[PDB]
């Protein structure tokens, strides 16, 4: 039938005798109100994995079967509101009511129902935007050591995000929740909470659900994908679920597989990420990027997780923890960052100055190695150092404030045809913040134009309008 | 035949028990197709390949596909075969998954098309030939220096963003253009916007029903990924067998064959070996390799890509694999950096084919010219670093003039940089090959600027591009 | 002697960066050899944990 | 309803509980028992229970040595976990593991309730994320590292760099600054500091508003696992009713760490990584996520760690690192220098060095300082093997300062009263920012280097150098 | 008990290393759960039964003492190996020896870099 | 058979490291624990109950004679590892073959210093 | 063999010397026999007892007063490890021993010598 009763207790896992016509994947409620998935179907003892805690649980405790495979509820009221993976409330502000359930493990969309991805995912952060392409559907990996601010970038990335609909979603793996507080109430202030969900299992609560919060993370976005709205999955560190699942395995005692992860790790993290692509237009054209972030022990990008991860994803962002406490901000480096569908997405005013900014950024890298003795040879090797400094000043923002397309398109210009040559490079970031404003001002027509065209503004009244800039600034 | 039920399922691994002792073979498949009884069941459509005997009628199985929802007490069916892939006509054109059925909306075989085992004992010590012919590829670089053998096994290495599935692509197409080479292609673990990538690369380059295509991919259970490798085996051996003619194999990652397997055998429960591999790899390995062959009636030559896990060749699996290999080619990101394309290093690639007698003794000595000035142009770039070039006579300066030209006329102009730069492409026959790089080595021509050589098929297509320049 | 100082600190600047030039080369063997040695170790180690695991 | 034990094997025991009556998972457990012989002995014993068996079997750990169990003893259950007593009454005094006091000072009457050791942890409805600097009173700290309210602080060091000497220091400035409660907890610490550190706070007279928790190197395991736990619950009494900002100290946690993989090995789990057990991160998160600063007030921590070789990959200190706010790395070099507290200027991190919360100056301050002496780190060499005049005047300016910066984070101490006997001083905040204000400005870079070593004021400087007579 | 009388003891334990070796192999064929390399579980727990006995008694108990002077051989300069790390976190100071230093002249050969004592000032007297 | 009769015989195994392999994956089929490398202890034995059946028979046996030349493969040159040292010691010689003069031109190449015969002189013609 | 030595040492009384071709291969022997014996792997797949029985036989070859022994043996190294086990238990019980190592006979030198790792009472 379908009671059963739980007949052994380990660090999380359980054995349960009855539950006969149980099924793989099903979700358990136990007496006391946490639920399991029933891993393993063996011949009379069914292993039963526990979410939530465990020390209420005793042997001769009565286990049922809900009747239905793992799924999280998905609708439209989640939206302004933080659920744990299982899909219930932590916020405080009431029960929500979603009427749809969607299962977290299913069959992601067939080599014939996808699609070339062509439509830029504007960040606002000038470094990804101008020298790293990210389009509607692609899969990226932001990638470094610790205290570097890539979840600053993932807030920037987030935040920048309202007239183009994309509706977006945080997934808090492990993570403090002091910084899960921290980051709702900035997401409050900014008035971005009206458009995105956050999910949150934290280090207290056990490992299993750490692991499931990525696939039910991913299959909140699916509701998304299939009616045809964009979607942004941010995953807060996927190392964190590799741990995560392999305590989980060795508390079912398979055997560990090179540097003692399992194998299985290549499987668990391919199957997440590769159902993050653009359908069709016979489907509805939706989306569902994502953006894997994930740490480096040393800055060594050479281990396990690093490579495995790498071979599945269509690029890497590079954050440098060297550049990063030297100041640098945000740290990108130009090298050992790219990507593969990027370049297509990319609008036809930005390849322009990018495809420049590119080799300004890569020359001036090296040439900086042996900068500073200030003469060494003619203005010719010079002027690599002057452009390679005014570059690296006009790369940096200022935290947690993300900036608009069509003047950032106009500042890459302004920095890449020449005309801050002049311009002192102790004021060069001043020239910026005034530029801003004043643009607005007085530069509306550049800004119609690149809106109306996807193209550089007209050549001819270009120099004059940014000169009146030139001039305004002091 | 017969009839069986469900009593253990652990993840793909599935247990079954044959109550009349009509237990199936080894490799035999089993099918579960069910409909929901209640409102609380799953609907499911299941292959089943054998594994093991277990004793008490038990039988150990790994699915192809995705055991959520399977019960206790759900019923099998018995095949009585192994999975038997489409064979015939039937399959051109087409793309399928490892049960041979089409990936592609277009349409489906019909139930009079006959079916191939995919699992086949090995052919005989006298059915192999050992004539040995090369296959012309039209790539100037590998067929002058590292010759492509007509039954060879042949493996590309390079670093994580070079050309793979770039050239695939371009010998793919020349075989299919000229040669006319019906060839069959494996996807085993690549990314599945690859996939779709490669079949609208094939339709632009109108190379598409000569080919026929499977795929396993990255969501497949391990099992799947291992057992798609075999089916486009089995479809190019009815190529070489019944109808009797060449045919080439490609398979795009071999080492995820390796792993898929080492992750079975795990659930399978047999103990980990070396670096945690299976016990065993070399078999596993051995027994597809084996099959590609040049027997009496037709060749099956083959080209693999391979990954080594770490950057150590010395870990088990590539080891295995390297074991096989006849000819291998290497693809170097610091050319790639370079206008260079494709990025192969002439001093890592190396053919066991190169014989003296085979390739012709004119084509062995230019070869051997060629590599003698690039191997001495690689340490006399350290003596001009450390010392200068002022510091060498006339005779070495010439050799590094030479070396020059050697490096940017191996790089060719080809119809995949059509979507990529818009250059039109070039095509180059190997007795055109020998003959302008035999005109090269004497020297005459070293008034046309370095410039020049860039990208180009033929050396009278270095002489338009040069005076039109300027 | 003016010629004579200048060309002793290009001397110098040369045998410096040569010198630089066979201490990276040579951390970079070590390297190696060290990365082999401490893998070789862990899947000892994993060889023990497994034989122990069976054993039991 | 009370159990019989079944196997001893060292500290791990099994228990056979009646059926219908099993404990939870940390339950506790009393064996009280009188010899009925001469052969027998005496005990008196509590075990935890720690895993479920196959049939009314329970598996249980050891926290006094199990030496002279018969087997079939009668085991009692409590039925709730390790009981601690809770109220002002421990303050002054020193506990172990179970609530028993340690001191000969008195005993804790049965009458008062008792505050289970495992409790769920702070909602996230609770929690709040109010923005104080803590004033520690350590010129190092509170310049390049400013601790923060509510957080765990880390202190990361090797063997005898000052952790100890440090965490003294701590307790002493803070029990002069508030009155606010303080526990400090002995976690494995051996049983010669803790007769120290005891005589200490007693006979500076710290000890009227201070607990102390002790479990010593000689426990088993378990006791030494739990003793962490202990102080959890006392502080989190002390918030809670008392409402006010209650520090927990923790001597240092590495121990903790190997504590869980012992008991981890004798529960029969396997291994990972360098051998520690399956569940690392999730028993130090259940500890670390306790530190808070919920609504009623806070339970800023001060924690210290070993790092075993000087490599931090290890996985105790990666697994820490991130739960930390704050950071300061300890190294031996420094320590040897005979500079004290060892803690360098370079490593130490914090979140709360931000205008934002600390304040504007004391970003330009605490900038220019590092700027500093990085740029003196990167010139030391060049001085050593280049004579010392070659220095450029703009770097020999930075020389200059970088030596009196370096000597002037040395500061003089209360708990060096114990070891060179000298009285020391406390520093408010405002009083280091200025006075490094001063260095940086350098008016008064004529007062020789020896006079910056041990003081808590320029003024001292000035003293210093007057007893010198500059 | 010399201890207990009043008397200055010192006790010499010529290699710890040995001991833990002994219990390794007891354990073992006793059919007890293994660890890292295969030592069991408790060997942390049972050098500090040994180790902890040591002690200064008070005026009070006699005013005895019993130091002792443990020591443990390392395979080829190993370290952050199992009963070197718990020994060395269980012990008040470490002496290291290094070989290239002993066939180098210096002896007996005591590297000062590695080697700490935390009882160190203290004990020696006020010239010293 | 050929050298219980009288007449000289000369064996090539084409590889012996495929049969190391190869009893490993049998090894560890059966329920077997690895050692080095995986490797049972057994291959010691196996190797050594193969080659030590050749020999040179005396007069009163019928002067039979059984040359066994065996085949290793290196990893890297790796002749430091488990399976070339254990058959190392079997053999009465080794002849090392090396890569970095055979592809700098030198086909083919004999490493001096790493081959050695044992047997030397007494093989030889008095002439050599 | 030692059976042999002690009974000329002791009844005759004459000085004895013994030599023992390769002891290693005694621990080996052990560590082949003892995993079918029944009893768990250590270090790096050795038996349990590999010190008490190693030092079992190398306790009785002893020079007492009734007349001395000098025994001269050689040691095979596993592979060029001594950190390994079998090595590290004997490397004790030897009042004199002499290292052999590989990179020196490669010079050409002969025969190998440790210069540095030669130690003698
Ligand atoms: N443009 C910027 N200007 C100033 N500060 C910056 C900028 N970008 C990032 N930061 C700082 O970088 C720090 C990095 O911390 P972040 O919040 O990203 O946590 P993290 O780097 O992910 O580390 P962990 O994952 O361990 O919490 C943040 O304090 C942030 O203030
Ligand atoms: N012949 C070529 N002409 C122009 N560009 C080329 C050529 N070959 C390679 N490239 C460049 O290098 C890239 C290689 O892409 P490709 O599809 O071969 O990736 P890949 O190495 O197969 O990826 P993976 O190894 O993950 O399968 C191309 O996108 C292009 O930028
Ligand atoms: N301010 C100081 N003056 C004199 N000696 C000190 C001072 N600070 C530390 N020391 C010496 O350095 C030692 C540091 O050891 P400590 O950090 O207390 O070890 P542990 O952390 O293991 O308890 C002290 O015991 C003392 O001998
Ligand atoms: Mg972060
Ligand atoms: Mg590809
Ligand atoms: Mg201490």
């Amino acid at each position: 039938s379908d009671v059963g009763t739980v007949i052994q207790v380990g660090d999380g896992i359980a054995r349960a005798h009855g539950l006969d016509n149980v099924m793989s994947g099903e979700l358990v409620e136990f007496a006391n109100g946490v639920m399991g998935m029933a891993l393993n179907l063996e011949e009379n003892n069914v292993g039963i994995v526990i979410l939530g805690p465990y020390t209420g649980i005793k042997e001769g405790d009565e286990v049922r079967r809900t009747g239905r495979i793992m799924e999280v509820p998905v609708g439209e009221a989640l939206i302004g509101r933080v659920v744990n993976p299982l899909g219930q409330p932590v916020d405080g502000l009431g029960p929500v009511e979603t009427t749809e359930t969607r299962p977290i493990e299913s069959r992601a969309p067939g080599v014939m129902d996808r699609r070339s991805v062509h439509e830029p995912l504007q960040t606002g952060i000038k470094a990804i935007d101008a020298l790293v392409p990210i389009g509607r559907g692609q899969r990226e990996l932001i990638i470094g050591d610790r205290q570097t601010g890539k979840t600053s970038v993932a807030i920037d990335t987030i935040i920048n995000q309202k007239d183009q609909n994309m509706i977006s979603i945080y997934v808090a793996i492990g993570q403090k929740e002091s910084t899960v507080r921290t980051v709702v109430e900035t997401l409050r202030k900014h008035g971005a909470l009206d458009y995105t969900i956050v999910v949150t299992a934290s280090a207290s609560q056990p490992a299993p659900l750490l692991f499931l919060a990525p696939y039910a993370g991913v299959a909140m976005g699916e509701y998304f994908m299939y009616k045809g709205k964009h979607v942004l999955v941010v995953y807060d560190d996927l190392s964190k679920q590799a741990a995560a699942y392999r305590e989980l395995s060795l508390l079912l005692r398979r055997p560990p597989g090179r540097e003692a992860y399992p194998g299985d790790i290549f499987y668990l993290h391919s199957r997440l990420l590769e159902r993050a692509a653009k359908l069709s237009d016979a489907k509805g054209g939706g989306s569902l990027t994502a953006l894997p972030f994930v740490e480096t022990q040393a800055g060594d990008i050479s281990a396990y997780i690093p490579t495995n991860v790498i071979s599945i994803t269509d690029g890497q962002i590079f954050l440098q923890s060297d550049l990063f406490f030297s100041g640098v901000r945000p740290a990108i480096n130009a090298g050992l960052s790219v990507s593969r569908v990027g370049g297509a997405a990319q609008i036809k005013a930005m390849k322009k100055v990018a495809g420049t900014l590119r080799l300004d950024l890569a020359a001036y890298r090296e040439l900086e190695a042996f900068a500073q003795f200030g003469s060494d040879l003619d203005k010719a090797t010079q002027a690599k150092l002057a452009r390679g400094a005014r570059t690296v000043e006009v790369l940096k923002q200022d935290l947690h404030q993300p900036i608009p397309v069509e003047k950032q398109v106009l500042i890459i210009y302004a920095l890449t045809r020449g005309f801050l040559d002049d311009i002192p490079v102790e004021d060069v970031r001043r020239f910026e913040k005034e530029f801003y404003l004043f643009l607005d001002q007085n530069g509306q027509h550049l800004l119609e134009h690149i809106r109306t065209t996807k193209d550089l503004p007209n050549e001819d009244d270009l120099n004059k309008a940014i000169e009146a800039f030139k001039k305004t600034f002091v | 035949m017969t009839r069986g039920r469900v009593i253990q399922v652990m993840g793909p691994v599935v247990d079954v028990k044959f109550e009349n002792g009509h237990l199936p073979a080894i490799y035999n498949a089993l099918k579960i197709q069910h409909k929901a009884r209640n409102e609380n069941e799953v609907d499911i459509d299941l292959t089943l390949e054998v594994a093991l005997h277990l004793g008490d009628d038990t039988v150990r199985t790994i699915a192809m596909a995705s055991t959520d929802g399977l019960i206790r007490g759900m019923e099998v069916i018995d095949t009585g075969a192994p999975i038997s892939v489409p064979v015939g006509e039937v399959t051109l054109g087409r793309v399928f998954n490892v049960l041979g059925e089409p990936i592609d909306l277009e349409g489906d075989i019909p139930a009079d098309a006959r079916r191939d085992p995919i699992h086949r004992p090995a052919p005989k010590f006298e059915e192999l030939a050992t004539e040995v012919e090369i296959l012309e590829t039209g790539i100037k670089v590998v067929d002058l220096l590292a010759p492509y053998i007509k039954g060879g096994k042949i493996g590309l290495f390079g670093g994580a963003g070079v050309g793979k599935t770039v050239l695939i692509q371009e010998l793919i197409h020349n075989i299919a253009q000229e040669h006319g080479g019906i060839s069959v292609f494996a996807g085993v673990g690549d990314r599945t916007r690859e996939g779709n990538d490669l079949y609208h690369e094939m339709k632009d380059s109108g190379v598409i029903s000569k080919t026929a295509m499977v795929f396993g991919q990255m969501n497949e259970p391990p099992g799947a990924r291992m057992r798609v490798a075999l089916t486009g085996l089995t479809m190019a051996e009815y190529f070489r067998d019944e109808q009797g003619q060449d045919v080439l194999l490609f398979i795009d990652n071999i080492f995820r064959f390796t792993q898929a397997g080492s992750e079975v055998s795990a659930l399978l429960g047999r103990m980990p070996s070396a670096v945690g591999y299976q016990p065993t790899l070399a078999t596993e390995m051995g027994q597809l390799q084996e099959r590609i062959t040049s027997t009496a009636k037709g060749s099956i030559t083959s080209i693999q890509a391979i990954y080594v896990p770490a950057d150590d060749y010395t870990d088990p699996a590539p080891a295995t694999t390297f074991s096989h290999l006849d000819a291998t080619t290497n693809l170097e990101r610091k050319l790639a950096e370079m206008g260079i394309y494709p990025a192969v290093d002439p001093l890592a690639s190396t053919s066991r084919a190169l014989a003296p007698e085979i390739v012709g003794e004119e084509h062995y000595q230019v070869a051997r010219k060629v590599q003698q000035t690039l191997q001495r142009y690689k340490e006399l770039q350290d003596i001009i670093a450390i010392l200068g070039m002022d510091e060498l006579s006339d005779e070495d300066k010439l050799v590094v003039h030479r070396a020059r030209r050697i490096q940017f006329f191996l790089s060719q102009n080809f119809h995949v940089a059509e979507q990529f730069t818009g250059q039109p492409g070039s095509y180059v026959p190997v007795k055109e090959t020998v003959r302008g790089f035999k005109e090269i080595l004497e020297g005459k021509y070293d008034h046309l600027p370095e410039d020049a050589f860039r990208l180009v098929g033929r050396i009278e297509e270095v002489v338009e591009k040069a005076k039109a320049m300027g | 002697l003016l010629d004579a100082k200048a060309s002793e600190h290009a001397a110098r600047m040369t045998a410096m960066k040569n010198a630089t030039d066979n201490a990276n080369e040579l951390i970079r063997t070590l390297t190696l050899s060290y990365n082999r040695a401490r893998q070789a170790a862990i899947t000892q180690e994993i060889t023990e944990i497994v034989a122990g695991a069976n054993a039991l």
